[PDB]
Protein backbone atom coordinates (compact mmCIF):
# COMPACT_ATOMS: atom_id res chain seq x y z
CA UNK A 1 0.00 0.00 0.00
CA UNK A 2 2.92 2.36 0.70
CA UNK A 3 5.92 2.84 -1.60
CA UNK A 4 9.28 4.42 -0.81
CA UNK A 5 10.40 7.87 -1.94
CA UNK A 6 13.32 7.27 -4.29
CA UNK A 7 15.33 10.29 -3.15
CA UNK A 8 18.76 9.86 -4.72
CA UNK A 9 21.80 11.54 -3.08
CA UNK A 10 22.36 13.78 -6.10
CA UNK A 11 15.57 20.24 -9.83
CA UNK A 12 11.92 19.21 -9.99
CA UNK A 13 12.79 16.00 -8.13
CA UNK A 14 14.81 17.88 -5.50
CA UNK A 15 13.68 17.61 -1.84
CA UNK A 16 11.66 20.72 -0.96
CA UNK A 17 11.06 21.25 2.76
CA UNK A 18 7.44 22.27 3.30
CA UNK A 19 5.73 23.67 6.40
CA UNK A 20 1.94 23.95 6.56
CA UNK A 21 0.44 26.40 9.05
CA UNK A 22 -3.08 25.14 9.77
CA UNK A 23 -4.89 27.70 11.92
CA UNK A 24 -7.52 26.56 14.43
CA UNK A 25 -9.65 29.67 14.95
CA UNK A 26 -12.59 28.34 17.00
CA UNK A 27 -11.51 25.28 19.05
CA UNK A 28 -10.06 27.48 21.82
CA UNK A 29 -9.76 31.08 22.96
CA UNK A 30 -7.38 33.26 20.98
CA UNK A 31 -3.75 32.50 21.82
CA UNK A 32 -1.40 33.77 19.07
CA UNK A 33 -1.23 37.39 17.88
CA UNK A 34 1.38 39.31 15.93
CA UNK A 35 3.47 41.81 17.87
CA UNK A 36 3.20 45.51 17.11
CA UNK A 37 5.41 48.55 17.67
CA UNK A 38 4.75 50.84 20.65
CA UNK A 39 5.30 54.61 20.89
CA UNK A 40 6.87 57.03 23.39
CA UNK A 41 4.84 58.88 26.01
CA UNK A 42 4.37 62.65 25.87
CA UNK A 43 3.22 64.59 28.94
CA UNK A 44 0.88 67.58 29.28
CA UNK A 45 -0.35 67.22 25.69
CA UNK A 46 -3.76 66.22 24.33
CA UNK B 1 -16.56 31.57 32.73
CA UNK B 2 -16.69 31.35 28.92
CA UNK B 3 -13.53 29.28 28.66
CA UNK B 4 -11.53 31.38 31.14
CA UNK B 5 -10.54 29.59 34.36
CA UNK B 6 -10.04 32.26 37.02
CA UNK B 7 -8.07 31.51 40.20
CA UNK B 8 -8.27 33.87 43.17
CA UNK B 9 -6.38 33.61 46.45
CA UNK B 10 -5.21 35.37 49.58
CA UNK B 11 -2.97 34.19 52.42
CA UNK B 12 -3.29 35.46 55.97
CA UNK B 13 -1.61 34.49 59.25
CA UNK B 14 -4.39 33.74 61.73
CA UNK B 15 -4.69 32.72 65.37
CA UNK B 16 -8.16 31.08 65.64
CA UNK B 17 -7.56 27.35 65.98
CA UNK B 18 -10.39 25.90 63.92
CA UNK B 19 -12.55 28.49 62.16
CA UNK B 20 -12.53 31.65 60.12
CA UNK B 21 -11.79 34.67 62.32
CA UNK B 22 -14.41 37.38 62.43
CA UNK B 23 -13.05 39.87 59.94
CA UNK B 24 -12.94 40.72 56.28
CA UNK B 25 -10.44 40.53 53.44
CA UNK B 26 -10.53 40.30 49.66
CA UNK B 27 -8.99 37.69 47.37
CA UNK B 28 -6.47 38.64 44.72
CA UNK B 29 -6.93 37.89 41.00
CA UNK B 30 -3.72 35.88 40.48
CA UNK B 31 -4.29 34.28 37.09
CA UNK B 32 -7.09 33.91 34.54
CA UNK B 33 -6.07 30.91 32.50
CA UNK B 34 -7.26 30.45 28.88
CA UNK B 35 -8.56 26.96 29.61
CA UNK B 36 -11.07 25.83 27.00
CA UNK B 37 -12.77 22.83 28.62
CA UNK B 38 -15.91 22.11 30.64
CA UNK B 39 -15.88 21.45 34.39
CA UNK B 40 -18.72 20.02 36.47
CA UNK B 41 -17.00 17.78 39.04
CA UNK B 42 -13.80 18.15 41.05
CA UNK B 43 -11.49 16.67 43.68
CA UNK B 44 -8.91 17.93 46.18
CA UNK B 45 -5.34 16.61 46.22
CA UNK B 46 -4.01 16.22 49.75
CA UNK B 47 -0.76 15.44 51.53
CA UNK B 48 -0.67 12.21 53.53
CA UNK B 49 1.61 11.54 56.48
Amino acid sequence: PLQSYGFQPTVGYQPYRVVVLSFELLHAPATVCGPKKSTNLVKNKC
Amino acid sequence: IDGYFKIYSKHTPINLVRDLPQGFSALEPLVDLPIGINITRFQTLLALH
